Parts: C-alpha cells; structure tokens; sequence
C-alpha cells in the first residue's frame, strides 16, 4: 500500500485548495479504509483535520474548521480530495495523506503515512 | 480505536492456505454465496442457486446445526478414513487436497450425522416429556 | 386437567389445490409435441401404497385435464407458429375432375386444379397444378376455391417435426403429490379403497380422436361404463375396454409431393399425380372381435342401466365432419372415416372383417375453434398403420319409451373426454407438513 | 438393511403411528412455455418452503422437527381425551376441524413465543 | 371465556410509537414480510422479495441469532455512535427517528458483530477441546 | 472498481476448446444480433 | 466465480501457477473476424 | 388511391365539408381480384 | 392546486374541486357500420 499527495505547491490567498492524494490498494484486502488528512507546519505540531471512511463515507472534521474543509472521495478512480475554503498564510505547511486500517489476516495496523 | 477502518480477506483469499487459516474466512464466501430470453436464462440462475443454498441450509438443519458456520457433533471420527495427524492436516494441507483426498466416504458420512442426529433428537424428546 | 400444544412438521395430510405440473419424458431429433426442453424422466417411479386411507376420487372437475388440453394448445400453436404461412395459397383455382384410373367409389372426390401462384421474384407468376380433395374445396359461382379462403389462414406445419404421439409423464412439484386409485373396478367417483401415491403419471400418449379412444389406458378384469350423470340426455358417457382391439387403416394411393416456390425461402409441398391405380382409404376391424367387445359392452350397459330390456346401436346424429365421422391422425395424414359399419346392431335380452370406408383431409380444424386451421401436406409413400381402439365415447337419445328400445350414438363433443379415460386415475394434493396436537410435554422453560 | 415407511405412508396411521416418520417428510419439502410453467411452480414450492420455515422460525422450533409450547391447550377445541385422540384419532381427521381454529393458535403462539423471547430477554438484563 | 375474540396490532401499526412499544410487534412483520411479459416482471419481483428475505435470514444467521428474533451479544455498545439515555430512547423515540440517526454506523455494527460471532465460535471450539 | 483477488498457494489446470464461456458467448451474440435485427424492416420486394 | 490466469507465458492447457479471482471480466469487445484478428488483446511479453 | 366528393346529403353549414365520400379498389379473399368499394372518410384523417 | 413549483411558468398545474360538473356528448350521426372482407379472415369496418 502507497499513497502519493498531488496538488498546487503555491496557491494564491483567500480561495479554496484543492488535494487529491493517490491510494493503492492491497492485492487480497478487499474492505473499508480509513483515509485522512494531517498537516503540519515547520516547527510546529501535526494537527489532524479531518478523516473519512471508504465504504460508509461519513466524514470527521476538526472542531476549528468546520466553514473550511470539505472532505470527498471516489471508489471508482480510488482517489480522494481535499478542499481547505478561506486559505490563510498559516496554511503553508506539509500535509500528508495518511490510511488506517486493521488487517484481521496478520493482526496488524498498517499506518501508512 | 476510533480512527481505524475494518479490512478482511476477500473472496477464496485463503484456497491455498492452512486449514486453521482458511476456518477464520468463512463469513464472505457465506455471504457471496448467495425480450424475455435473458429475463429467463437470469431467472433460472438466480432461482437455480436459491435451491442449491435451500438444499444445504436443509441438509445442515437435519444435524445438530441450526444455522451456525463452525458446530461440533457427537459422532466419531474413523480413523480408517484417513489415517493421519491433524496437526499435519491442519497445518500442512489445504482444504482443496483435503476435499480430493476423502471424497468418496463425505456422502456416506452425511447420512450417519444424519440418522444419528435423528436419535439423538428423540433422546432429548423422551427426556423432556419427564417434566 | 391441563395440556400443552405440540408443533410438529412434515405431517401426512394433503388438501385439494391446482398447481402446474411438470413434464418427463426419455426419447432421443423433432416433433410437435414436447421437444428436447423437457427434463428427462427418473428411471423407476416412486409409487408408495398407503393403507387404511381412502380418498374421494372425482373426474370432470379436476384441473388436470383442463392444464393438459391447455398445454397441448398453447404448446401446438407454438409449434405451427415458424412455419410457413399460407396466405398465398388461396386464390381462384380452375379445376377439373380426374379420370386417370380412378375407383368408382370416389368419382368427384379428387379435383385437379390449376392456378397462377406467386414465384421467388415478386414480378412474375407462374401457372401451376395440384391435387385436392373434395371436402376442403367449395365452389365459387369450374373456378373454385379453399373451403378456408373466407375464414382466416393458417400454416402448413413443416415435414421437419413429427405427429407420433409420443408419451409425456406429468409429475408434482415439490410440496404436492399425485394419488393413483389402484382400485381395479372404480367408477370414476367415489372413495377408493386403494391410494398410492407417485411423483409422475404413466405414459399418457397426446393423440387426438373423437369417436374412437386410440391407444388408452387397459382395464384390470372387465369393462368400465363412466358418466356424470347416466340417466341425462347429455353429459357423454365414455366407456373403456378391457382387451385392446386391433384396427388397420390404410390409404393405398401412392401420393407424390412436389415442391412449389411460394416466395423467397417460402416452399409449398403439393400433390403430385398418382402413381398407379386411385383406391380408397379404408379401415379394418375384427368383425368377430369387434362383436364381442361389443356384447360385453352391452351386458354392462344392462347391468348399469335396468335389467332385461333392449338396446341398439346408431350412428352419428349429424354436426361438422370432426364429431360425425371418426377422426384421427395416421402417419401425419388426418383421415376421417365413416362408423356407420360399426355402430349398427340390436341386442336383446337373454341371447371375416369388417371394412369402413375413409376420406382424407388436407385443411383441417383439429378443435372447435375457428380462428386457426391447419394444411396437412402430403407425404410419398403408401401410408399403413395398425392400432389399438380401447374406449368409446357413447351418447343416449331422447324420449324414453318406458325405458325400452334405448340406442346409443357415438358422440366426441368435447376434446378433453379423451384425456379424462388416461387420467382418471390420478389426483392432485397439496401438503401441508404443519400440524398441532395438544400433548403435556409443555416447552422447557430457558 | 433398514426400512422405515415411505413418502406419505402413514397418512391413514394414528397419531402416536405417524410421530416417527415425520423427517422423510420434512426432507420432502424440497416449448419456452413450459420452461416459465416450470420456473413458476418451482418458485411457488421454494415460496412455501420458505413460507414454512419462517412460520417455524417464528416460534421456538428454528431448527427442530418436534417441539412443544408453554400455552395451555384449550378444551373447548378438542373435548376429548389425550390417550382417544392420540391412539384412535388419524391426521386428517383432526385437520377435518383444526382448520377454523388453526388462525388463533398460530397467533397465541406467535405472541406467546415473544413474550417468552422479552422476559428472556429482561432475565439475561438483570443476570 | 367461550365468544373472546382477538385482535393484534395490524402490520406497521407501531411505527410512531416508542421503541418498548414497538418491541412487542415484531412476529406480525415477520411473518407479513412473505402474455409472458407480465408473468416474467411479477416472478422477477417475487424471487427478488425471496432473495432478499433469504439475505436477510443469513444475515442473522451468520451471527449468534439462528432463528430467534430477539437475541443479545458480547459486543458493548460505544458511545461514538449513540450517546443516549436508555431511560428515554426506549420510552421517547421510534424506530424511524433511531434508524436515521445512526444510519452512518449500520456497517460498521455489522462487520463487528461477524467478527465477534467468527472468534466467539473459534472461542467456543477451544474451550470444547479441554 | 471491479474486485481482484489474488489466489497465492494454488495451481489450477486450466483448459481451453472446451470451456463454456465462448459458447455462451457465440449463443449470445447470435441471440442479440437476432434481436437487434427485429425491429427493422423486412426487405421482400426487392425480390424482381 | 471467475479465475484469471495471471501468468505472462501461459500455455494453451495446464497448471496456472498465477490464479487470481474476479468478479467480472475484463473489456472484451465482441469483433468480427475470420482470418485476422482485429483489435484482440495483446500477449504479455512475447507471441504466444 | 381514394377518389373523394363531398357529402351534401342535408348537410348543415358548420359541418359541411367534414366528411368525404372515397370510393377506391380494395383487395378481397381471392388473391387475383379486387373490387370497387365505397366508405366515408373524416376531413382530419385524408390530405391531397 | 397541485404543482411541483408555482413560481415556475413552465411547469403545469393540477387543479382538482370536490363538486363535479356533469357533461352531456352526443354524436347525431345514425351511421352504419360495414364489414369489407379483405383477405383471408380480415374485416375492414367501415363508415356506410
Ligand atoms: C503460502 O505458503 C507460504 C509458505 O508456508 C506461507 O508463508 C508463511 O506460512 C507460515 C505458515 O502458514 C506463516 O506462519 C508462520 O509460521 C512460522 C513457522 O513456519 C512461524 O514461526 C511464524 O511465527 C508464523 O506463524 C507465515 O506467516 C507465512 N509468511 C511468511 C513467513 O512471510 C504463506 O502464508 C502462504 N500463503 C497464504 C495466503 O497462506
Ligand atoms: C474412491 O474409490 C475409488 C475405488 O472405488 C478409488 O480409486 C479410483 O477408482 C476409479 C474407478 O473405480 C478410477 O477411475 C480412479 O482413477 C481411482 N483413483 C485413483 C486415485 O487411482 C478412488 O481413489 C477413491 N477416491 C478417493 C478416496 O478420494
Ligand atoms: C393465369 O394468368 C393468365 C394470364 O397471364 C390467364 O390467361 C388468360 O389471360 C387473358 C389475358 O391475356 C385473360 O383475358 C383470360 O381470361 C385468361 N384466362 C383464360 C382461361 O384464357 C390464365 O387463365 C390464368 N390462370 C388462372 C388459373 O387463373
Ligand atoms: C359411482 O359410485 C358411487 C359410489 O357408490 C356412486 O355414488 C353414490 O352411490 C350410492 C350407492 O349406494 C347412491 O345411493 C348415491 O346416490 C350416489 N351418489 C350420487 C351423487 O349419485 C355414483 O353414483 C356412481 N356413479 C355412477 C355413474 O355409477
Ligand atoms: C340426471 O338427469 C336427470 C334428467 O331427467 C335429472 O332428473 C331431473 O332433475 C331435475 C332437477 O334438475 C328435477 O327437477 C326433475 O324432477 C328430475 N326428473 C325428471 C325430469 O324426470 C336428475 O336429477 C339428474 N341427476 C343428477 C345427479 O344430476
Ligand atoms: C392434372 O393436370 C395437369 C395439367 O394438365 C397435368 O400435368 C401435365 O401438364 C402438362 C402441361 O403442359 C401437360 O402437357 C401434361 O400432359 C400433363 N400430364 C399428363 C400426365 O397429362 C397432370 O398430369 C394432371 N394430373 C392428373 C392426376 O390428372
Ligand atoms: C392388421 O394387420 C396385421 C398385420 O398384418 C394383421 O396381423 C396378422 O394377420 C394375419 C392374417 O392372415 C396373421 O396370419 C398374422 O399372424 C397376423 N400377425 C402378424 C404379426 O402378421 C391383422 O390380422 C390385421 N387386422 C385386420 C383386422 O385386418
Ligand atoms: C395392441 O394390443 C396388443 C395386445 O395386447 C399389444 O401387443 C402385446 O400383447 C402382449 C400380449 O397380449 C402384451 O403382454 C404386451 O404388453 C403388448 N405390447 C405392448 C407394447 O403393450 C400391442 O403392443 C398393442 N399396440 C399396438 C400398437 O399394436
Ligand atoms: C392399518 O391399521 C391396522 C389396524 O388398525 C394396523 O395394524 C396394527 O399394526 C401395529 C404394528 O404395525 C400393531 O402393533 C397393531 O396391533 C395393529 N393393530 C391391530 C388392530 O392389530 C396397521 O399397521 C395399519 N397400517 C398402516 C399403514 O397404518
Ligand atoms: C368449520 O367451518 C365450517 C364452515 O365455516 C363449518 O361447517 C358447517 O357445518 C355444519 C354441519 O356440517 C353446517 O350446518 C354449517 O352450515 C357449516 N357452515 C357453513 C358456514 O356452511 C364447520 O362445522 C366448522 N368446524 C367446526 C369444528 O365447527
Ligand atoms: C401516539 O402517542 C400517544 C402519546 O404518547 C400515545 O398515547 C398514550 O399517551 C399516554 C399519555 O400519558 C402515555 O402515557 C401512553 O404510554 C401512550 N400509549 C402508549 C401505548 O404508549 C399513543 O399510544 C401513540 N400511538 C401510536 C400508534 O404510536
Ligand atoms: C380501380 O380499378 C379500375 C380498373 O383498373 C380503374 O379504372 C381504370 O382507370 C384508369 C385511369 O383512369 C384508366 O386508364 C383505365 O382504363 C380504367 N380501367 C377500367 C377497366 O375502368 C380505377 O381507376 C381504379 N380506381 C378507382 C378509384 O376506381
Ligand atoms: C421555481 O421556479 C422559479 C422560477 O422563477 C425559480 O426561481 C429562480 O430562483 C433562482 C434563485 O437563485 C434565481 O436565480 C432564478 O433567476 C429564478 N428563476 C427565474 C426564472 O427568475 C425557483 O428556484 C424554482 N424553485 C425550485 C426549482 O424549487
Ligand atoms: C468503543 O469502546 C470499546 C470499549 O469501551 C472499544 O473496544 C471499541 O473499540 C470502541 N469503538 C470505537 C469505534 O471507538
Ligand atoms: C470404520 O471403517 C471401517 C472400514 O473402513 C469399518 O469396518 C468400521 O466399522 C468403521 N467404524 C469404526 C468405528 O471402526
Ligand atoms: C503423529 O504424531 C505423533 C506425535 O504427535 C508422532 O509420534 C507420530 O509419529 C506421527 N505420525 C505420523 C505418521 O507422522
Ligand atoms: C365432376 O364430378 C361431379 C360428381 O360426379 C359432378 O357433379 C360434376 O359435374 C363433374 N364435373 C365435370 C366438369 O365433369
Ligand atoms: C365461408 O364459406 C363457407 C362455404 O361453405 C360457408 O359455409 C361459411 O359460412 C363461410 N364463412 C363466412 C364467415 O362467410
Ligand atoms: C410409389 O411410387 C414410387 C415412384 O418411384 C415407387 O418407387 C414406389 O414403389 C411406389 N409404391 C408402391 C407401393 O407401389
Ligand atoms: C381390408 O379388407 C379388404 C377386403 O375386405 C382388403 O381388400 C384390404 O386389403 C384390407 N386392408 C387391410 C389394411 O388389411
Ligand atoms: C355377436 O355375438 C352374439 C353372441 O355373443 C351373437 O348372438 C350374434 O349373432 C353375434 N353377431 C355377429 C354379427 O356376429
Ligand atoms: C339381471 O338378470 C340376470 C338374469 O340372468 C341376472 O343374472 C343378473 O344378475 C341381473 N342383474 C341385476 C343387476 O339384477
Ligand atoms: C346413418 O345410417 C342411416 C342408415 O343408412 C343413413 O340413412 C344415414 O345417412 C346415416 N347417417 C350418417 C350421419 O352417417
Ligand atoms: C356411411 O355409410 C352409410 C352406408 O349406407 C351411408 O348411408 C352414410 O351416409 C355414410 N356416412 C357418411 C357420413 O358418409
Ligand atoms: C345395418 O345392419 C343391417 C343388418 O343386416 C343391414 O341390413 C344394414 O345395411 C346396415 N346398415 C349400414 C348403414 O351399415
Ligand atoms: C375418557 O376416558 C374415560 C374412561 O374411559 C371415559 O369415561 C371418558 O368418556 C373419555 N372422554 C371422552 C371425551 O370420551
Ligand atoms: C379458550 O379460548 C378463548 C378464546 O376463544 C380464550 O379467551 C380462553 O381463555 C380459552 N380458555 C382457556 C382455558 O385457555
Ligand atoms: C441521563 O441520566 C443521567 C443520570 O444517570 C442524568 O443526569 C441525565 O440528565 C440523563 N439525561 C437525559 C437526557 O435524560
Ligand atoms: C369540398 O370540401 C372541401 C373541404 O373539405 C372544400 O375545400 C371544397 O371546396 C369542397 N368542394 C365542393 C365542390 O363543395
Ligand atoms: C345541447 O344544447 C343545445 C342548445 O340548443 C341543444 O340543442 C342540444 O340538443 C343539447 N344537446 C344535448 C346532448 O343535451
Ligand atoms: C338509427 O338507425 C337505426 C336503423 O334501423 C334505427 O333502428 C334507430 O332507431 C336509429 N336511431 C336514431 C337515434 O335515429
């Protein structure tokens, strides 16, 4: 399992951010993934903004960004988004796409960052 | 754990694995399990499995198990059957060797779990008219 | 002082109820009747015996006979409905009479006719002859017509399937059951003394008759007399035989088939001219035996009817050709033969063979519906077949002399009278495995 | 060998008579115009199959063939005595009758076999 | 007691009460839950009604509730998806509102109640070998 | 996103010419082009 | 189900070491053909 | 080809020239004849 | 009055009122049905 983040590195103030993180799947491992979305600044603490499931797809959000983010995703392309309204110059950090999931064949917890 | 999502095996993941592995998988291949040319050939496959499903949910309801996946009975094992350790067999045999190798005697091992249950049922019948 | 009820399942009780019945048979390329769809029949059949049970058997009520004359239409429609249609055949016919060594007995009965009929290519026609008979040809004003030219067209049913009979077994679906009436002397309603029940029926052959039943059901010791109501004018009664008498009927005219291009792809099978000497279609029977089974017959109608009195035979009233005269299918060719020869005798109290004259028909009417027909097409060859005639189709008249001088006609008002004979036996009974019974075992409280 | 009684063999047998061979019988359960005829009635016996076995699921017996109930058994349906009903008394006989009452049974059953299943329920809830 | 006749509460009669209420309904729905283009369409309809009824039973078959309507588990209940007063989700809420409250959660339930009931059987084999 | 399942551990003796899947296939195709040949019309007086 | 042979030389019968399940098969488009065939998948690493 | 008169069979002012009178040749039961009928047609089903 | 959106001109509007008024149609026209044979079974009903 590989995840890979894409979008624009510079992004002008004051619109809406757009992500889309790659997510490979396993080769026997069919069933519900835990994609989210975790940020964080030079020198300062990774923050967890918001995460979603892949089967339901009900989606968590931070208690400070509830105007902000619009978490989405799409089975068909096994590819989802981030949309971050309002970008502010305390934006600029390293965001990264993270999957959680436990295997029930090994007894693992995979988190793959 | 509240961030984590739920991931199990697929579809005959574990045909070419261990007894003791493949026993844990049992609940997505029981799930899977179940112009008007096209409507009717449709028809037929879908009515075709629902008596395959209803014939083993039935010779299944004939034993002492009504319904569960994994259920113990009160009959012995012959060992002239097959002549082996489990340990070998459940952790070195895969359950398609296992389905060659002693596909002869299942029938009529079917009909002793069968009759004997059978008995077994009125025993608890001329039990239960005591009270 | 004080019971408990008590579930039990796979209880031994049955209702009447009507369900659809499957089919079984072990043959085999095609035929009119049930083709390779059918699901192979069980190499033995499951009869079980019941005792100390009886149930009330009752005919020309039960939906069987009803689902069989419904299936064999809706099965034989489908089996006339790709070929091909005859539309073009209908047009003004110019014939003549033959005298081309032909038998007095049937001088006018064959027509030459010609016509000018349709080719391959649209723009052209060509004139062309064939043989008919008298019965399906009607005058107009020499130019005559189809007697089916005014009514709607019909088929030609196709060389490539076949006319045998072949026997199909009904059997129950899962959850219902058919009981036979093993009883040897039953009279078709009542209680039988002996149920047993099967998965499928016998080999109850399709085929088609009006006055005569062709290949039925043998009884077990003597003749049986069957009706709804015996002392009605109405309400044919049918009586079956003990011994199967034998019967032959033949048509010695070597007929030729000749191929006609209708259309594109469209082929038309006429008749050719007649190898040899033209002599009727006849039939044969036993006068002896014949007679026999006839004394039998009345001695049985005595002893149903009152004792000691006088009976006779007659034939047909009068009707259409299909109830008149004895009508049948022999090889594929439909023959209609006078039974004036068999149904004439007088029997009192304390008491080398025969041959009946047959015509041929080629636009025939199987039932008494109207809308559809059917063009046999000729076939080479002299056609010869020998069969079995178990069962009679009996009607009274009215004005009872004191009931003295009764006769009896032969009748074949109705189509499924000739399946009641075969499958008057069986009967169709729904399970129902739930039951109740107030035992004292009481559940085990948890 | 073995041999039992058949298919339906002890329709005109008592009661106690046929209280054995009740499992033959519970395993007996289970030209395009005839293939639908075929379909159909082979949807209709699935139908009362399932139909059957949801009605037996309901109550107490979810997979067993022989099973009693906690109700009491209302006089005024039989009048007559267990050991008369049970040795000289046949299957059809009695479902000559049961029929008009079988409606109320099967819904005193059905509510009986709940209020079982909820004071069950309350007993494994206060341990 | 000769003339009583009774009646029960007709098929979905007990949607707007409360969920106790409601409890005691459940045979009624359990049992009331059971030319060729028009005999086609309604044959599809009636195997497509079995089929799902059949899901429906492995469903809770596939669990420890072979049979019986009312049935418990091992498995607690987290307040990640209800964090409600039994007291009054049992005597001030319906089915419906309930039902549409944790809808986003059904899987979830479901997947862990077969993982539970697949290691309460493995369980259950161990402790019959002793 | 259809479903792949990787099935390790196990050889199967896969045999071609007599699968049933191209005559199912053959049928099928033969059966709708059939059908999609129905509703045009018939070409009989090009016959002249 | 439906097996897939996975493996790149795989022969016309025998053991597929490679065998993996699918629910559907892959985009397989019905052509007409009788001596060339038009639009087919290709082989794997080299004609088969 | 359906040769059509008017109807002024006491035909009043708003209903004249509704209805028309066709005579034409229609086919018959017999395939080689035809015959010369006469019908009435509404306005709204015949054009020129 | 029914409508999925009143302030939308294109969309049409369900009127519906409890006291029904009563319509009286007649068509004076006495006239005689004729049946045409035109083919083999086939009734062409005409106005006479
Ligand atoms: C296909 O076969 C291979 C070869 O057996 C499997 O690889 C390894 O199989 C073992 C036994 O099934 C797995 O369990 C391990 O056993 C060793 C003792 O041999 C023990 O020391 C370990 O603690 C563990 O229990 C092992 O996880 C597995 N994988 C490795 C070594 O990477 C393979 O699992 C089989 N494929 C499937 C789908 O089952
Ligand atoms: C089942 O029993 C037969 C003996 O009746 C075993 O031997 C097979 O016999 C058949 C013909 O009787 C042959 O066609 C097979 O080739 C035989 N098998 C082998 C492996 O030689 C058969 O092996 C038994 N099957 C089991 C035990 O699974
Ligand atoms: C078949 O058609 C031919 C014409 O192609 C008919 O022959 C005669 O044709 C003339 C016109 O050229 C007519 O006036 C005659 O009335 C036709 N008949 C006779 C007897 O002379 C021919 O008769 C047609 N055949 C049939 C059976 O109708
Ligand atoms: C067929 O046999 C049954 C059984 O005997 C006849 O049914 C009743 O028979 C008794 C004889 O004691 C008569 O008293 C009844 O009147 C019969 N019932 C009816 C409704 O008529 C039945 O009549 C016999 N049928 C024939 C045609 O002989
Ligand atoms: C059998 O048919 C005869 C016909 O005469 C029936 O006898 C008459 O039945 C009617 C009732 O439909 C009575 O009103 C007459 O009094 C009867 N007697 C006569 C006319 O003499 C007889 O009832 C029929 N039997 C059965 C069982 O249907
Ligand atoms: C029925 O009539 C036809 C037409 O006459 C006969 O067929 C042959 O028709 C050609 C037409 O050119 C004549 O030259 C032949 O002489 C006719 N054949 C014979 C044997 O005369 C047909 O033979 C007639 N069939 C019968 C049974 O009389
Ligand atoms: C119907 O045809 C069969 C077969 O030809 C006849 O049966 C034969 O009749 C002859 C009479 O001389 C006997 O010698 C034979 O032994 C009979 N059997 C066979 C197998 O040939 C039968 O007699 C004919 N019946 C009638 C009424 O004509
Ligand atoms: C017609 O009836 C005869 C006489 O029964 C049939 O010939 C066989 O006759 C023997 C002795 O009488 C029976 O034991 C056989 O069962 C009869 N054969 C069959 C097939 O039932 C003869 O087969 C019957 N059918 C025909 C077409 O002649
Ligand atoms: C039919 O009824 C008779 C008598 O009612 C049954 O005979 C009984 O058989 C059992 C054993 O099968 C004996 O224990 C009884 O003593 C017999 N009764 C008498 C009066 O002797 C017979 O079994 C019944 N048959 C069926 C098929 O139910
Ligand atoms: C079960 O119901 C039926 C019909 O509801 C009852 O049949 C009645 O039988 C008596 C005597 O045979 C007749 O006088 C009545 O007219 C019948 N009822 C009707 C509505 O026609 C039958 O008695 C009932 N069973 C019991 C045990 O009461
Ligand atoms: C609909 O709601 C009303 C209001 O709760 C129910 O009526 C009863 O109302 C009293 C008010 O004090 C409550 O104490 C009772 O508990 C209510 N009855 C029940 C059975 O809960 C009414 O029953 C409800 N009806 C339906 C169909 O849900
Ligand atoms: C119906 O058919 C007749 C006969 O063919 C048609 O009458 C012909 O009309 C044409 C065109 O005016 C003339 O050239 C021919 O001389 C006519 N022939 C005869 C025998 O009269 C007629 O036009 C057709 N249509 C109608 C409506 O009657
Ligand atoms: C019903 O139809 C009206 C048409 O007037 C819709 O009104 C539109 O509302 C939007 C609101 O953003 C305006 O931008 C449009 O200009 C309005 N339409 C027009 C023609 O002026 C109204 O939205 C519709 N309601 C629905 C679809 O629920
Ligand atoms: C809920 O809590 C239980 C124990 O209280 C724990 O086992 C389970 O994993 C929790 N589930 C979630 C989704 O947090
Ligand atoms: C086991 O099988 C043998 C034959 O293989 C048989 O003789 C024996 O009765 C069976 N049962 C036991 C308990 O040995
Ligand atoms: C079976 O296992 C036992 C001990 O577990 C061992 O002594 C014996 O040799 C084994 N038999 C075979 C055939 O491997
Ligand atoms: C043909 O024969 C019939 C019957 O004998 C006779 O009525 C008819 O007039 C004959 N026709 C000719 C043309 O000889
Ligand atoms: C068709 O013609 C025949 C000729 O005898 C006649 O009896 C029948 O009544 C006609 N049918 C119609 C519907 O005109
Ligand atoms: C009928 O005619 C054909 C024509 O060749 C001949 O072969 C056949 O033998 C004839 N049949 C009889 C019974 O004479
Ligand atoms: C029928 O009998 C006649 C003599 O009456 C004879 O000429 C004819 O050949 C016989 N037919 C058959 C089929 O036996
Ligand atoms: C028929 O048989 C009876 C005796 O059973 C006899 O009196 C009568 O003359 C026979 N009739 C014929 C035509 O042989
Ligand atoms: C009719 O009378 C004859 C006289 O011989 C007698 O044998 C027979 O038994 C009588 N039948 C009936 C039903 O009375
Ligand atoms: C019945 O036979 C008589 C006696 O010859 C005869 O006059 C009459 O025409 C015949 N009726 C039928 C329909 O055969
Ligand atoms: C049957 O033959 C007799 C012999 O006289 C005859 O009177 C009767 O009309 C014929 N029946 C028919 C329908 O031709
Ligand atoms: C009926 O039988 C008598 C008895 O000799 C005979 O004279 C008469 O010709 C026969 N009638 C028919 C139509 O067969
Ligand atoms: C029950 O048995 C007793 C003793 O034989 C008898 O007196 C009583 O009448 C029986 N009950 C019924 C309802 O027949
Ligand atoms: C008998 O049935 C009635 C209902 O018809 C019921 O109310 C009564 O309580 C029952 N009697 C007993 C003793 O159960
Ligand atoms: C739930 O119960 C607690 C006491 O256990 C109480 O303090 C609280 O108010 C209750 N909440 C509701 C919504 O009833
Ligand atoms: C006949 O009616 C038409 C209208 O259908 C009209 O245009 C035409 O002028 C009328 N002709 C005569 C002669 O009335
Ligand atoms: C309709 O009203 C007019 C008014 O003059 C009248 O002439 C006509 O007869 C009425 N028609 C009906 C069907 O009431
Ligand atoms: C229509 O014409 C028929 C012709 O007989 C006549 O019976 C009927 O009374 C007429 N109806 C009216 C309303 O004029």
């Amino acid at each position: 399992v590989q995840l890979q983040e894409s979008g624009p590195g510079v992004v002008k103030p004051s619109e809406t951010l757009s992500l889309t993180c790659e997510v490979s799947l396993h080769a026997s491992r069919v069933g519900s993934y835990y994609w989210s979305w975790i940020r964080q600044s030079q020198g300062q603490r990774p923050e967890w903004m918001g995460g979603l499931y892949s089967d339901t797809g009900n989606t968590d959000y931070n208690p400070s960004l509830k105007s902000r983010v619009s978490l989405s995703r799409d089975m068909s392309k096994k590819q989802f988004f981030l949309n971050l309204r309002s970008v502010t110059a305390t934006d600029t950090a390293v965001y990264f796409c993270v999957s959680r999931y436990v295997d029930h064949w090994t007894n693992r917890r995979f988190d793959v960052w | 754990a509240v961030g984590i999502g739920a991931v199990f095996l697929g579809f005959l993941g574990a045909a070419g694995s261990t007894m003791g592995a493949a026993s844990m998988t049992l609940t997505v291949q029981a799930r899977n399990l179940l112009l008007t040319v096209w409507g009717i050939k449709q028809l037929q496959a879908r009515v075709l499995a629902v008596e395959r499903y209803l014939r083993d949910q039935q010779l299944l309801g004939i034993w002492g198990c009504s319904g569960k996946l994994i259920c113990c009975t009160n009959v012995p094992w012959n060992s002239s059957w097959s002549n082996r350790n489990l340990s070998e067999i459940w952790d070195n045999m895969t359950w398609l060797q296992w389905d060659k190798e002693i596909s002869n005697y299942t029938q009529i091992i079917y009909g002793l779990l069968e009759e004997s249950q059978n008995q077994q049922e009125k025993n608890e019948q001329d039990l239960l008219a005591l009270d | 002082e004080n019971l408990w009820v008590t579930v039990y399942y796979g209880v031994p009780v049955w209702k009447d109820a009507e369900t659809t019945l499957f089919c079984a048979s072990d043959a085999k390329k095609h035929n009119v009747w049930a083709t390779h769809a059918c699901v192979p029949t069980d190499p033995n059949p499951q009869e079980i015996h019941l005792e100390n049970v009886t149930e009330e058997f009752n005919m020309w009520k039960n939906n069987m006979v009803e689902q069989m004359h419904t299936d064999i239409i809706s099965l034989w429609d489908q089996s006339l409905k790709p070929c091909v249609k005859l539309t073009p055949l209908c047009v003004t016919l110019q014939c003549t009479n033959v005298t081309n060594n032909i038998t007095d007995d049937m001088r006018g009965e064959l027509k030459n006719c010609s016509f000018n009929m349709t080719t391959e290519l649209r723009d052209k026609k060509q004139k062309v002859y064939s043989l008919f008979y008298r019965l399906d040809v009607v005058q107009i004003n020499k130019e005559y017509r189809l007697i089916n030219c005014n009514t709607s067209a019909c088929t030609q049913a196709c060389p490539k399937v076949s006319f045998e009979p072949i026997p199909i077994h009904y059997c129950a679906p899962a959850g219902f059951a058919i009981l036979k009436c093993k009883d040897k002397k039953f009279n078709g309603t009542g209680p039988c003394p002996s149920v047993s029940t099967v998965q499928c029926t016998h080999g109850i052959k399709p085929v088609v008759s009006t006055q005569l039943l062709l290949n039925g059901s043998l009884a077990e010791e003597e003749v049986m007399i069957r009706s709804e109501n015996i002392t009605n004018n109405a309400k044919n009664i049918l009586v079956q035989f003990n011994t199967p008498v034998q019967i032959n009927c033949t048509r010695p005219n070597n007929n030729t088939r000749k191929s006609i291009r209708i259309g594109p792809g469209q082929a038309f099978y006429a008749t050719g001219d007649i190898i040899g000497d033209i002599r009727q279609a006849h039939c044969n029977v036993s006068k002896a035996t014949w007679n026999e089974t006839l004394g039998k017959v009345v001695k049985q109608l005595r002893k149903h009817f009152g004792n000691n009195t006088i009976i006779r035979f007659a034939n047909s009233s009068g009707g259409d050709l299909e109830v008149t005269t004895h009508s049948f299918n022999c090889g594929g060719e439909f023959f209609y033969c006078n039974t004036s020869g068999l149904f004439n005798s007088t029997w009192i109290s304390n008491t080398d063979s025969i041959t009946l004259p047959c015509r041929i028909k080629q636009i025939i009417n199987m039932w008494q519906r109207i809308g559809q027909c059917m063009y046999a097409p000729p076939i080479q060859g002299v056609i010869r077949c020998v069969s079995n005639i178990t069962g009679l189709i009996l009607t009274r008249d009215g004005g009872s002399t004191n009931s003295t001088t009764e006769t009896f006609r032969p009748g074949g008002g109705d189509m499924r009278d000739n399946w009641r004979s075969e499958l008057y036996k069986y009967k169709v009974v729904k399970i129902e495995p739930l039951g109740v019974a107030p035992t004292r075992c009481k559940r085990r409280v948890v």
